[PDB]
């Protein structure tokens, strides 16, 4: 409302020289998705929603192929507006009912054919395996963006071993899948053997629920006779893991 | 025994809620009501000192994770669990002449 | 066992003993058994049994609660006779623990409706009014039962909270948002009229309710009361089991069926019998220059 | 009292001759095998037995499967 | 209430594990950018580019060195620009190998991986005059050694680790330190033999004889 | 005889006993609350005390609120900025009296933010009806296991607005109180220097 | 004992910093979900034809 | 209205004339600095403070620095260098280290000129290996490559 | 708003911050929230966070009028009124006990604070 | 010491804020 005071001198070199926030956001988006290996970027695309889309809203495939990725028609009709239901779905493991992790609230005005084409029956093999992964991630995660818990990592290794065994059943002459299964079973043994020590209740629940009781067994008697099977608990740092007051009476 | 152990602050809750039924009945002998009034007044002053030591020990039971009303409701329940006992004991003494007897026992 | 005694009263100590029988038998309780026990607690509306199960059987499991489990817990705590604020605290911690993890089913609105009913039966006005922001943040619409629960919480608040402006704000929640009043609304506003004051806008809303509920009865409609949120009584073989199948056999893993080949390490034997040289610090010739 | 289960990290101490090959005793159980005790509560063995072990001869023990 | 046990250095340092399913993914850059997002410019004051310590007691006792450090609460972590170099067995072995292969190529800076026994050996080599200086020395992952040259050739002639095969380590007695001080019948202050004491102090062979101690031998350099 | 004379003459010997760091069981927090209540009863002179709330009834705001005990309130491994012990409203001034913890990783979490202090001052403006033109809120940090002479002098200067002479008139044992800060705790002294030399935050 | 105590306190401080950075990552993944919602709604508008 | 005028349009407070005592003081200071050849900017006041500091006058140059920093012209590292020139010429180590800690506390990273004046302060106070210590710590910790004046 | 949701234009952050600044009570702001939810209007993620912060500040001033309504008649605050001063609203999107929940979202790295 | 204060029931009821008519009508 008041008039501004008069500026009595000025130099253009004062005008010669939020941007750290933009640089930090770009470095965060690079370290989250862009600075990864392709096998990590695939799992990041599986888990998180918009890690492919940058701040500029143009994909790496869109900038080289604009006619194939971009929309061909621009229709003035039914703008959906802001999603007020976005709190229920922070990750794509929260919505595995429909295809492409599309929530139920996104399909409101479409007909039954679009809803049927995105149903559970139309999902791919990778989408069904991710739904099976998300079924256990709903059960054993600490928070919503958690994927590295030992109960989650053990069931991920076991689902991977199931997929590799089902591939070796119909095609036993695939020699790469033999080595990948032999490595994934050892990694599953490591994950379950650390889960047995750090959280025994979830380990016992996983053992009871899936009808695998002898999945932790010593292979050889001669190595078991010298205590090398139980030396795994000392060598991995798991010997003092069980709380004695909650299991037995330590007196 | 409670009139013997009136400085003996360890007192079971059974002996007062059983003697309140002795106060409530009218066909009983009048000599039992003197000791019933004594144990009722002992429980009344025990509830009073329990309220005073609950109000003195305020900031040990407060949790900062709650809101301003949940801790208030918890403190209100902890005080009402002693206030309703006094409201029951004085209502039991209202239907008899022993409420005058504890006046002379206290003075 | 827990599903058999579901519609039979008096077996609460048997439920408390069955949950203690798993530890000598080698079993550990899962989420299905906890949902069935809380289904028993919600159907018998005892409330103290659900708190006794939660305090010394469910906290030590350190597991994630399903929305059906939280729904049955708040249905047990709200519909019970004489609820306590400890049940409000356990329901708030269970709601925050459910919101800290994910879910696939949509039970946000019945859980918050039963939470508002528990705040009605406890008189917590600020706890139910601060829970409206959680219904706002999830995008769920307000219904007549939630504002009726807020009015019933304002009725039982006389020691704790509530004033003459709180019932005016709850009247405005019915007035301008969308929500049509109910035949249970005229009981709640009449209960909130007692021991609070005149409030002529509340009397105007009571007169508006008395005209509208007379008009819909002149048209011939039934008096609509607040419907009760139903208790899920599905058998445990259909209870959203969070497992598909693992057909793994450890005999085929140990005996290496399907030709499971582990690549050996490269010259990582590290034995003592093959070594035939004396080991000196810095080697025998430490600094050798190729000229 | 038969409390040692296969899988326990135990602390043993020297003592007198108890048997022909027993001159030690379990002084303390520093870490109990919880999974072994829970498997013994289930009526199973504490440790599932290994499928490999010592052979019976240098000759290749072929398993005979015939009618 | 039962709580989950933190197992390993990644869970004990509180790793986020933002990358899906991978526990061995590097985390320092994303955490450094999130910590730079955490700080704010307070108006009625921000931090400087000098290194920081998380506690006030962690400041150096030298008053001149304390000018180069400041106190940052949780922004003192994840400092550094260089990362862990790759492509051996021991960090001392890699630290000797990279300096030996970069002194032949006449380079100015060698990025060596920063461990506890590596930067102490580097400090001892800088004290004796074999190293001209350092870059990013407060980085706990890798730091650059600025090499010293004089009239065309390198100052460091021979630099060899004590574990010559990369596996077998050695424990030097004080008798071994007195042997290394008087070797081949002369008095040896020329060839620098470095050890690590039981107090985790990286000490050359002269100061080890001076206070009559030994240690685990790391490397030699002359 | 000596303990009887100490009990008879020195009526606040438990307060001096806890303030010097001798009490290892419960600390000096309850003695601090009794000391502040005693110093409020001799300055406001019309005092009501209900549980953990002490109020003067003069119309001028003289309020002491015992919020919580920050030793058990500080959950190790939690992200919650700002947990105070006492809240003193003296006229227009607001003081957040905090006893520091023995964990140096928790002292940076114990002090509230500037936005949190502005919110507390705005809540004071809402509840007490005091206009936000003259409203000042200031943090106060106290040593964990004891209470030195400078902390008590600053507590009398800032919270109760007492100089040295009137505090010596009200409290006789304050002149011979010679407790100082321990030299081996340098990070607390740095934090208390950066906290106690700060201007009053005006809303 | 003083060294072991300060090691445990350092671990607790690391856990608190982990929680703060997890909240920041939650907000970042929320804005990435908003970008995904814009693109997915724009594609479903074309799928409706 | 000048306090939000300085915040909206990125103008320093000394450049806005609202008929004040501070505005008249800045006008007299700029009128004097025009006579000696300077411009009343960030770089002119560095020359003013350094030319006062080389002739004694520590409190006078510090008062001019405080009036400049209060009136919008920000306390850059070179103005701190011109402040440290007084302690370097006098040879007072503690004042130079206090100015280093003061410019660190105000959120200004010390550039190579501040470490050069600290080295000259330790040189003028006859502490000669401290110069090599500052050079070593500037290469190690400050990550500043040395100029030719550093070698000098 | 039904016309704005049909044309498909985004409401800016400055518009919605000025929209909820003209709202007096907490009950009127829920009417604006459920109107724009029903009309399906679009906005930015900052426009949603600045809206819920206005819903947080409108409930806080509503209890401040309530706790001063009982203070003027009783002459002294209660323990619940002093607990409202320290704690405030528990369930909130951007609470004051964790002042870092608006740094990634807002470009200004600061929650906008409105005054009356 | 307040030894001249009344030790009847009525001061206890007024500390709790209840009259005898409320206690006759409560159960």
């Amino acid at each position: 409302a008041m008039e501004h005071p008069a500026i009595w001198l000025w130099y253009p070199w004062r005008m010669n020289p939020h941007m750290p926030q933009r640089r930090a956001l770009k470095n965060v988006h690079g370290a989250v998705f862009n600075d990864l290996t392709p096998v990590q970027k695939k799992r990041q695309e599986q888990m998180l929603y918009g890690v492919n889309i940058p701040e500029t809203r143009q994909m790496k495939f869109e900038e080289q192929h604009p006619l194939l990725a971009g929309a061909l028609r621009k229709l003035e009709g039914q703008p959906k507006g802001f999603p007020f239901w976005y709190r229920k779905y922070p990750t794509r493991r929260h919505a595995y009912e429909y295809r492409f992790s599309i929530p139920v609230e996104m399909l409101d005005g479409y007909n039954d054919d679009v809803k049927k084409a995105l149903s559970k029956g139309m999902m791919s093999i990778q989408e069904k395996q991710f739904a099976q992964e998300a079924m256990y991630m709903e059960r054993y995660a600490e928070h919503d963006f958690d994927t590295t818990s030992p109960a989650v990592l053990a069931v991920k290794r076991a689902l991977k071993c199931r997929v590799l065994r089902n591939h070796l059943l119909t095609n036993p002459h695939n020699n790469i899948i033999k080595t990948v299964l032999a490595n994934t079973e050892r990694k599953l043994n490591h994950a379950l053997r650390r889960l047995r020590k750090v959280d025994f209740k979830k380990y016992w629940e996983i053992i009871r629920d899936h009808d695998v009781q002898d999945i932790l067994q010593p292979p050889n008697l001669v190595t078991y006779r010298q205590g090398s099977y139980w030396k795994y608990d000392w060598n991995a740092g798991l010997a003092i893991s069980t709380n004695l007051a909650d299991v037995m009476d330590p007196r | 025994n409670v009139s013997h152990t009136a400085p003996g602050v360890g007192i079971p809750d059974e002996l007062v809620t059983a003697a309140c039924c002795l106060v409530d009945m009218s066909s009983a002998s009048l000599e039992l009501r003197k000791a019933a009034a004594g144990v009722v007044g002992g429980a009344i002053v025990h509830a009073e000192e329990a309220l005073e030591t609950l109000r003195s020990g305020a900031p040990t039971q407060v949790r900062p994770g709650h809101s301003f009303d949940v801790a208030a409701l918890a403190s209100a329940e902890r005080e009402n669990v002693y206030k309703n006992s006094i409201l029951q004991y004085c209502a039991a003494l209202q239907r008899s002449g022993m409420s005058t007897h504890v006046e002379e026992l206290w003075s | 066992l827990v599903y058999a005694i579901r519609g039979v009263a008096g077996f609460g100590d048997y439920v408390m003993d069955v949950l203690s029988q798993l530890r000598p038998r080698g079993l550990t309780p899962d989420f299905v058994l906890f949902t069935l026990s809380f289904m028993y607690c919600a159907l018998q509306r005892d409330g103290e049994l659900a708190l006794a199960i939660f305090d010394q059987h469910f906290v030590h499991q350190n597991m994630n609660p399903t929305p059906e489990m939280v729904l049955l817990f708040i249905q047990a705590c709200s519909n019970c006779e004489e609820p306590t604020a400890v049940m409000l605290e356990r329901s708030e911690t269970l709601i925050k623990r459910l919101e800290a993890v994910g879910s696939s089913v949509d039970l946000i609105s019945p859980i918050y409706d039963q939470f508002l009913e528990l705040c009605a039966h406890l008189g917590a006005v600020a706890s139910g009014f601060s829970a409206l922001k959680r219904i706002v943040g999830f995008g769920k619409p307000l219904t007549t039962r939630m504002i009726n629960s807020l009015l019933l919480a304002n009725s039982n608040a006389i020691s704790s909270n509530g004033s003459l402006s709180m019932t005016e704000e709850l009247v405005g929640f019915f007035t301008l948002l969308k929500i049509r009043p109910n035949a249970d609304t005229e009981i709640c506003v009449n209960l909130c009229r007692d021991a609070f004051g005149e409030s002529p806008v509340v009397n105007d809303f009571i007169k508006v309710i008395g005209e509208s509920l007379q008009g819909d009865s002149e048209k011939g409609e039934a008096p609509q009361y607040d419907e009760d949120i139903p208790v899920i009584q599905v058998p445990p073989h259909e209870l959203r089991q969070l497992r598909t199948e693992w057909k793994l056999s450890p005999r085929d893993i140990v005996l290496r069926r399907f030709g499971q080949h582990t690549k050996p390490p490269g010259k990582a034997a590290l034995d003592v019998g093959s070594m035939r040289g004396s080991v000196i610090p810095f080697g025998r010739s430490p600094g050798e220059q190729l000229v | 009292d038969l409390a040692c289960v296969e899988g326990d990290l135990v602390h043993i101490k020297q003592c007198r001759k108890i048997s022909k090959y027993k001159h030690y005793y379990v002084f303390s159980i520093l870490e109990p095998n919880v999974e072994g005790r829970e498997r013994l509560k289930l009526g199973l063995k504490a440790v599932p037995p290994p499928l490999f072990g010592y052979p019976v001869s240098r000759r290749i023990v072929k398993l005979n499967l015939t009618s | 209430q039962g709580h989950r046990l933190l197992h390993g250095k990644r869970e004990r340092e509180g790793s986020l594990f933002a990358v899906a399913n991978d526990v061995k993914r590097d985390e320092r850059l994303l955490r450094q950018q999130l910590n730079a997002l955490l700080e704010e410019e307070r108006m009625p004051t921000p931090l400087v580019d000098l290194p920081g310590v998380e506690r006030r007691r962690d400041l150096p006792a030298d008053p001149i060195t304390r000018l180069f450090f400041q106190h940052k609460g949780d922004h003192a972590l994840y400092y550094g620009t260089y990362d862990k170099p790759s492509v051996l067995y021991t960090p001392i072995y890699d630290f000797c190998h990279r300096i030996r292969e970069a002194t032949e190529q006449r380079k100015r800076f060698v990025v060596v991986p920063s461990t506890i026994e590596t930067r102490g050996c580097a400090r001892v080599m800088h004290d004796h005059g074999l190293v001209a200086g350092f870059r990013d020395f407060h980085n706990d992952r890798a730091f650059a050694v600025e090499l010293k040259y004089f009239q065309g050739d390198s100052t460091i002639n021979v630099i060899e680790p004590c574990s010559y095969d990369g596996r077998t380590e050695f424990e030097w007695s004080p008798k071994m330190m007195r042997r290394l001080l008087n070797t081949h019948g002369i008095h040896n202050r020329l060839v620098v033999y470095i050890c690590r004491t039981a107090d985790n102090r990286i000490i050359d062979h002269i100061h080890a004889v001076k206070e009559n101690i030994g240690g685990r031998g790391l490397m030699m350099v002359h | 005889e000596l303990v009887a004379h100490i009990v008879r003459n020195y009526s606040q010997i438990d307060i001096i006993y806890d303030f010097l760091g001798f009490n290892y069981s419960e600390g000096y927090r309850s003695s601090l609350r009794r000391y502040m209540e005693y110093l409020q009863c001799k300055t406001a002179e019309n005092v009501r005390a209900s549980g953990r709330l002490v109020t003067g009834d003069k119309g001028e705001h003289n309020i002491l609120f015992d919020y919580c005990v920050s030793r058990e309130s500080l959950v190790s491994g939690d992200s919650c900025q700002g947990i105070i012990d006492f809240l003193y409203i003296n006229g227009n001034d607001v003081t957040l009296i905090i006893i520091a913890s023995d964990n140096p990783w928790l002292r940076n979490r114990q002090l509230p933010h500037r936005r949190q202090m502005e919110g507390i001052a705005r809540r004071v403006c809402f509840v007490l009806g005091i206009p936000p033109s003259e409203v000042r809120i200031r943090n106060l940090l106290l040593p964990p296991t004891y209470l030195d002479k400078g902390s008590i002098v600053r507590l009398n200067d800032i919270v109760f607005r007492l100089s040295n002479e009137q505090s010596n008139l009200l409290i006789p044992w304050l002149t011979n109180y010679n407790k100082e800060l321990d030299p081996k705790d340098v990070d607390y002294t740095a934090l208390a220097k950066t906290t106690n030399e700060e201007e009053w935050l005006t809303l | 004992e003083k060294k072991r105590i300060e090691a445990r306190q350092m671990m607790d401080g690391r856990q608190a910093l982990k929680k703060k950075h997890l909240d920041l990552l939650r907000e970042f993944h929320e804005r990435q979900f908003f970008f995904w919602y814009e693109r997915a709604s724009e594609r479903l508008q074309n799928m409706n034809l | 209205r000048a306090e939000e005028l300085s915040a909206k349009y990125n103008v320093p407070m000394a450049y806005i004339d609202d008929s004040s005592e501070a505005s008249n003081a800045s006008k007299s200071l700029a009128l004097v600095m025009e006579d000696v050849g300077l411009e009343f900017t960030e770089d002119g006041l560095t020359v003013v403070i350094s030319a006062l500091s080389r002739q004694g006058y520590g409190t006078i140059g510090r008062a001019i620095f405080d009036f400049a920093s209060a009136m919008g012209l920000g306390p850059s590292a070179e103005m701190y260098r011109a402040l440290m020139k007084y302690a370097s010429r006098r040879g007072d180590v503690n004042e130079s280290m206090a100015l280093i800690e003061e410019m660190k506390g105000n959120g200004i990273t010390p550039r190579i000129g501040n470490w050069h004046e600290l080295m000259y302060t330790f040189y003028k106070a006859k502490d000669y290996p401290a110069v090599s210590q500052i050079v070593d710590n500037m290469k190690m910790y400050a990550n500043i490559e040395p100029n030719e004046v550093t070698f000098v | 708003m039904h016309l704005a949701g049909r044309n498909g234009r985004e409401l800016s952050v400055r518009t919605i911050q000025h929209l909820f600044a003209r709202t007096d009570s907490f009950a009127e702001a829920l009417a604006v929230f459920y109107t724009m939810r029903r009309c399906h209007v679009a906005m930015n993620m900052e426009a949603y966070y600045s809206m819920l912060y206005s819903l947080q500040r409108l409930e806080e001033e509503g209890w401040g009028q309530h706790f001063r309504n009982e203070y003027e008649e009783n002459g002294a605050p209660s323990e619940q009124a002093m607990d409202f001063i320290v704690k405030g609203i528990s369930n909130a999107l951007l609470p004051e006990n964790k002042p870092w929940l608006g740094r990634v979202m807002f470009q200004d790295r600061n929650v906008p604070d409105r005054r009356y | 010491a307040k030894d001249t204060r009344r030790r009847t029931l009525e001061d206890v009821l007024k500390r709790l804020g209840k009259t005898t008519r409320d206690l006759g009508s409560i159960p």
